[PDB]
């Protein structure tokens, strides 16, 4: 049921283009090889192991590949292919934030990140500049973190789910309208507002709408914890409150 | 003296206490290499007696 | 016994030390000297909030390893006979290791609380920013200490159900409760670590 | 085990910051002025890499 | 040797006194020891005492040729942390051709009863920062071993000097515990590492 | 008017009510889970009767959490240098409170369950101590609760 | 006219006193279970006669919270700088007392349990040695009384 | 005038005086309750004229629990700084006088009851050397006395 | 305005960083090196198989040398005191992460390559047991890291 | 304003960086010279074999020489007090480091020659894991290049 | 103008430089001794050749002396707190070098000693190893004068 | 002016060497009594040759005596705070250094006695050992002579 959506096939997430094909090269060889090295002595019980792994090693090697080409990363350099997004000039002229050719070489080192006329994601994954910028370690934090609720999430809720036909198969009516909809229930109500508020902040703002201050970054992701028990303010938009 | 005056006191924080915590350190290298050194095992085998 | 004879000197050389210097300032009407106030206002708050954030994940992480280590060697000494034992009952020992992830999302949360001063002056400015500072401290203090303390009590009490395990490997299930009680303290924990720095401005 | 699924995401996080300062550190000094000095080493550092 | 500068109206009141007492305008230095520790009159108008303010003002007709007036400025209340009053220097101005400069003093402070007194009161960073201010000047002063009395003074000499010299620095206080910190974490690992041994004897 | 830095000796006292009723739950529950894991091996039918006393031991770790949740909810910014100390004191009373019944709870405990195994009729006298270790714990709540809001 | 930080010395008086009897109650409790524990396992019928040093043990932590919440009910914030330190002494005598006498018991309690599983007539020592141990820690109380009613 | 202020030093030496005679007696009455448990076993005819270091223990909490009253009585807010001072060293001397007349007669009733167990003409002996252990603390006492009226 | 003695903290923190990371690893390849002597005196060809503690300590000596080479980038002349504090509180956490989970990887390295030489089939169970302490380490560079920009 | 004072850090940072990586090398010489005496008795023909740990603690040993050698051209009157910081944590991170790896070489060391003693085949891993502990000395040294520096 | 106070630190420095070096050359001839003891009981015809670690001591006090004396002729007392400094941290560095190259000396003179009353082959072997501590050794000397002409 | 508590640490100084003198001269003498008394039951006839450890120890009161007067002579109100800073150091650094030798022919007097009771021919070589030790003592002495008239 599981092979690839099991955690042992997203068993990457470090996919750096480059160190996938050298997974996949290695393995590709290997496999290649099997034959004669069958066939030949074993070398050492850890190359025992790699041998009874080849097989997941090769497929790990190719989701690895697509890992680090979603991250566009290749040997922690991007990749710059049909576009980028982003650019100075328009930042700079009609922003006046200009004359710092070696002002901003005196003046303004490392200040300017401001977004004017700007948008557009990357069609395939995460534009470079985002790469070759120093606020890589703030957007990149939150960027996974958010990908790491939404795929735990969906992830044991797909394990939760798989025990419901298994105890169908397994008659026992009593427990799967008594024991596993509680379960499923709970998660939900826990887990699902979470991802599904995760999504609402992804969608439901842009650049030129941060509440006051420049950024906030998120600023609601972690204020709504599992129990919030009263006052909050911040976000309340109608109906959270009485869904809460 | 005119008036009772100070001790014309000087820059005291640093000298004090930089004075105080080299002193401290060094007397406490010199204790524990003393005390490392008073409890030396010559090995005490059949050979003392 | 040497290390232990040194740390008890210094400790009594420095106890005694301070009641001395005490008495003296008590005794020579120097009071106004012995200035505490003095001492948590020209303080600066970023070493409080920074302290206390190192401290949050640091003691965490130091007592998810004491456990892991207390519990591993039990382990891996009552394996040699029952080979089985040496996957089954990592049930127990995950969780010393998410006791320590109590501490990094812990230390999240406190590090979402942080903004630059760009001021000096005491007065009036900072009151805010010192009640946030000394919130965030005392709260990252207390997730570390606590999460490293049920981190030890969890690898005792796992190593101890992991010799149990050696003989009948039927009393596993009935022992569980005990280690989950100890993970539930740490969740005790970290919810009052939640709780302190819930309502807290910095700025 | 939600906050347990947080756990590959440092993995991802510290392999990217160690390739990042990995080339930095090596490549970053590998590729610079007067080629010939440039690169006459090129090969140890690469290999190195 | 020089008997300290005493406003006693009905008895004594203020009573200041330095050592190298020197002013320099637009980068001019010049002392001015002599001309109000050894010279008796002093021209003191406008000085003013109460129970909550010291105004000591003292003038030089011929000092840059114009009647230049220093202005200290020392006030006194009763703050509640221990129920005692408390004074603390607020500024100095320096009135000349009707232009009014200032200088803030930065950590002046006592008990009402006793006497103040410091090493250097300065606005030259290097001798202490002691006088600062945000816009420039062309006031540099410098007074060496000030001491400074208001309030609750009987006779004419100095009371019990609370000198601001301080056993400990803030900055001083922060790298000492942070020190303490990194000191507590490797003694623990040298404590632990020390506690390891070695093999005696094999297997065959 | 409110004092500056009026909120640490508060927010410590919170920290040490947490931090020292937690330390002597843990040890408590770390004791009475050594002496019971011990004693499984001989006599496992008396496993699930002989919880109580890391009950006992989390239990105290529950009015250490009330305190705590009560001295950070009544704590605010501006707090009058008196509060701060009335709630610092009762955290620190409450917290070395728990100390004592938590090491108290936890050697009682390992004891008890060892002389069980052994001797069971030891088992029903084991639980009146426990009874009386925690006469210990819920006292220092009082001290505490008609100290904090008063 | 009255400096504040003076109601410090009386919560922290409270604070120890609580937490003193505390610890005493607690060490006399533990030795004693641990005789109890060491010799049930001969004798059970001797189990429910010889749990009188965790009676002293509860009865010197009723002494230590009766003085502690005496001093809470006396606490405002008009405290006038001395009836505090006469708050922070009676506390801490009266919960140093107790928590010498607490490990005085404790240990008398472990000696004598055993003592009487040897020989059954040492009991009767028992009902008076104990007891001289127990009125140490009442006399601790009286002073603490003297020391706050004042 | 009031210098400074002398309430403090008069509780924490009433206080002193207090414990550390309690903690004296009790570590006597700890010695003296291990060694009767130890003899008990062999010649408990002879428990009853073995409790008399116990009861020295207890004459020592008195002579303490009488110096902490006296010399508490005499404390009043309106302290010239100097009978406190006498209050001080008064309270310290007597308490630590005590904590050492009880150190020795716990070794000494301890050792003595071991050697009773087989001779019981040692009996006797101990009312000799076992008597100057009060005596030292009679003494402190009497230190006490002087400075408390001085 | 730049405070005098800023970049002091941050010092120090990158300092720390690196010498206690150091500190693990040097301890985990010490201990895990006497257990690997201990055990090659029967099993000769098991050397290079469980040889990975050493690769342990050293990649958590890789996390620490990072971490300091990234602070010490970062370090500028004019530190503000909030950058400098962050790096300091970044910089210790990450080495006392560095040095507990050295700790844990000598102690479970040296065990696990006992029982391999004992039992050939609990290695793979160990690598799991093992690998976890690196897991340690590695937290203490995630949060020093965000510790970097928030 | 070139304050005064300041060259006392970078001092104190290079004679901790020489001290403590001549302590390091002391440690790991005399540990090497224990075990090859210990085994020179049975198998001295390989004791030519046997000397390469030593002279990897000596290597250590010449870490700290550069890194104190870098500090003394580096030395003015006129400091700004922020690059001595930066000089003695450049110090204190190599000298800390060193005496790391020399603990971990000088145990390693032993433990394994004696094993190559009773087991030639040790050997080759010999050059393995020694290699770590000298490597891990290196890691220190990156830091200090990097910080003295800058 | 100038801190007369400074030359406090200058001289400190040569007092350093002569105790702990000497010290730890005093340790290792110390320790000698006890090979010594134990060597010329067997074969006392090669005691010449065992004289090694004496005279590798005396030429570290050797050292001692030379640097003390250097710093204390180029010690005055118009020194400008600077080079003060710089002397202090040289015979601090130098003297602490001295004496871990001296606890090497007599580990390592001990251990070989012992060894080589069985197996003179090792003597060879020594001189190197000696050479390794005595190199040491030098290390802090050469510091030393890095630290004087600059 | 000149600064007043100058001689306090000349004196200070002077006192430290004589003490410090004393203290190690009174160990060596010991260790070597004890050796004499341990080996006098082998060789009594041998009792006079084995002396002169003991007499070598003696000899480090002379050193003491003539830095303390040298010192003492130049002892005056009309001091600087250098020539005394100056005294001090050198009496600190003979005395320490006469410690050392103490400790050193201590040590070295015990082991080689109870050698040459067990074998003769070591008698020559033992002087071998003493002189080095002796000479370890002068060091300090001409240090101080540079020490003393500077
Ligand atoms: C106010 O202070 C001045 C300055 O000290 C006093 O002038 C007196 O001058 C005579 C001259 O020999 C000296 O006795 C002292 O310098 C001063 N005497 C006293 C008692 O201070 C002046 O007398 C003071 N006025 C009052 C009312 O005290
Ligand atoms: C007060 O200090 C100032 C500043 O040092 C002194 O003025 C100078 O002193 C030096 C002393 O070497 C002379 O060489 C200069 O000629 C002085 N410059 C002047 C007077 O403009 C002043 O002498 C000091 N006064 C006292 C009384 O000590
Ligand atoms: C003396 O003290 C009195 C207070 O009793 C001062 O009166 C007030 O001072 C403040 C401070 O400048 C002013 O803002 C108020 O306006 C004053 N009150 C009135 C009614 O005017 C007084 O200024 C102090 N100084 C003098 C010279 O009297
Ligand atoms: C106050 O104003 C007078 C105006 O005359 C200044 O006197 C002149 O100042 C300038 C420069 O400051 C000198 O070049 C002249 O020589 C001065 N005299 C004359 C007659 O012009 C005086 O300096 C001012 N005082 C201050 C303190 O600024």
């Amino acid at each position: 049921y599981t092979v690839i959506t099991f955690p042992f096939l997203f068993a990457v997430m470090f996919g750096d283009f480059g160190h996938g094909i050298l997974m996949t090269l290695f393995a590709v060889w290997m496999v290649l090889r099997e034959s004669r090295i069958l066939s030949q002595k074993n070398e050492n019980e850890m190359f025992s192991m790699v041998f009874s792994g080849r097989y997941i090693i090769l497929l790990m090697g190719l989701f690895s590949i697509y890992t680090g080409l979603i991250y566009n990363d290749c040997f922690s350099k991007s990749l710059n292919i049909f576009g980028s997004s982003w650019s100075v000039r328009p930042m700079f002229t009609i922003g006046n934030w200009t004359e710092e050719t070696l002002l901003g070489s005196s003046v303004l080192q490392l200040n300017p990140a401001i977004p004017g006329v700007f948008g557009g994601p990357y069609p395939f994954g995460i534009d470079p500049i985002w790469n070759i910028a120093t606020n890589k370690l703030t957007f990149l934090n939150s960027f996974k973190m958010k990908m790491s609720v939404i795929l735990g999430i969906i992830h044991m809720l797909f394990g939760v789910s798989l025990s419901l036909f298994n105890h169908i198969y397994f008659k026992k009516p009593l427990n799967i309208y008594f024991g596993f909809i509680p379960e499923i229930i709970f998660m939900s109500s826990l887990f699902g507002y979470l991802v599904i508020l995760i999504f609402y902040k992804w969608t439901a703002y842009d650049a030129h709408s941060s509440r006051n201050a420049p950024s906030l970054l998120i600023h609601f992701i972690n204020m709504f914890l599992f129990s919030y028990p009263e006052s909050g303010n911040a976000m309340l938009y109608s109906g959270q409150k009485g869904i809460q | 003296p005119y008036n009772l005056a100070y001790k014309y006191n000087l820059e005291y924080s640093v000298v004090f206490n930089l004075v105080l915590w080299i002193m401290t350190g060094l007397a406490l290298a010199v204790i524990i290499t003393s005390y490392n050194i008073w409890n030396m095992d010559p090995g005490y085998d059949s050979i003392i007696y | 016994t040497g290390l232990e004879l040194l740390y008890l000197g210094i400790f009594v050389a420095f106890w005694a030390c301070m009641i001395v210097v005490g008495i003296c300032y008590t005794i020579f009407d120097l009071g106004f000297r012995f200035d505490v106030a003095w001492f948590l206002t020209e303080t600066s708050p970023f070493m409080w909030s920074n302290l206390g954030i190192g401290l949050a994940i640091s003691l965490s992480v130091v007592g998810a390893a004491w456990g892991i280590y207390i519990t591993g060697s039990s382990i891996i000494g009552g394996g040699v006979k029952a080979p089985r034992i040496k996957t089954k009952n990592l049930v127990s020992i995950i969780f010393c290791e998410a006791v320590a992830i109590y501490g990094i999302i812990m230390a999240i949360v406190i590090s979402n609380m942080a903004e630059p001063f760009s001021a000096t002056d005491p007065k009036a400015i900072g009151h805010r920013n010192y009640h946030a500072g000394y919130s965030m401290f005392g709260a990252g203090l207390t997730v570390g200490l606590s999460n490293l303390f049920c981190g030890v009590c969890v690898g005792i009490v796992g190593s101890g159900a992991a010799l149990a395990d050696a003989q009948n490997p039927s009393l596993f299930v009935k022992i569980l409760i005990v280690e989950i009680f100890g993970s539930a303290i740490g969740l005790f924990g970290v919810i009052v670590a939640i709780l302190q720095t819930s309502r807290v401005k910095m700025g | 085990n939600t906050a347990s699924y947080l756990r590959l995401w440092a993995l991802s996080l510290a392999h990217a910051q160690l390739s990042e300062v990995l080339w930095t550190m090596v490549i970053h000094i590998g590729l610079h002025v007067r080629s010939l000095a440039g690169g006459l080493g090129l090969f140890f550092i690469f290999a190195a890499f | 040797i020089h008997p300290p500068v005493s406003y006693n109206d009905t008895a004594p009141r203020i009573l200041f006194w330095a050592q190298n007492f020197s002013v320099a305008y637009k980068d001019e230095w010049k002392d001015l020891t002599s001309l109000t520790f050894g010279v008796e009159n002093l021209n003191l108008t406008g000085s003013f005492w109460n129970d909550s303010f010291a105004m000591l003002s003292l003038t030089y007709e011929p000092l840059f040729g114009a009647t230049v007036t220093f202005k200290f400025i020392l006030a006194s209340r009763f703050y509640p942390v221990s129920a005692r009053y408390w004074f603390t220097m607020e500024r100095l101005e320096i009135h000349s051709n009707g232009s009014v400069a200032h200088f803030n003093v930065s950590q002046v402070t006592g008990p009402s009863i006793y006497s103040f007194h410091c090493e250097y009161v300065s606005s030259l960073s290097k001798k202490g920062s002691l006088l600062v201010t945000n816009v420039p000047s062309l006031w540099q002063m410098t007074l060496h071993n000030f001491q400074i009395q208001a309030f609750n003074v009987t006779g004419e000499q100095f009371s019990y000097a609370s000198d601001c010299a301080g056993f400990f620095s803030p900055g001083i206080w922060m790298g000492l515990l942070t020190t303490l910190f990194m000191l507590f974490i490797f003694t623990y690992g040298l404590h632990m590492i020390l506690s390891l041994k070695t093999m005696d004897r094999f297997d065959d | 008017n409110n004092p500056e830095y009026s909120s640490f000796f508060g927010v410590m006292g919170a920290s040490s009510a947490m931090v020292f009723s937690a330390m002597g739950a843990a040890y408590g529950t770390a004791k009475s889970g050594t002496g019971i894991a011990a004693m499984s091996v001989m006599r496992p039918e008396l496993i699930m009767k002989s919880i109580i006393p890391v009950v006992m031991a989390g239990i105290i770790a529950i009015y250490g959490l009330v305190v705590a949740v009560l001295i950070a909810n009544s704590l605010t910014d501006g707090i009058t240098l008196y509060r701060s100390f009335l709630q610092l004191g009762a955290g620190l009373s409450v917290g070395l409170s728990g100390l004592a019944a938590g090491f108290a709870i936890g050697i009682v405990g390992d004891a008890g369950v060892r002389g069980t195994a052994q001797q069971p009729r030891l088992f029903v006298g084991m639980i009146l101590i426990l009874i009386f270790a925690e006469v210990l714990g819920l006292y220092g709540l009082i001290v505490a609760l008609i100290l904090s809001t008063k």
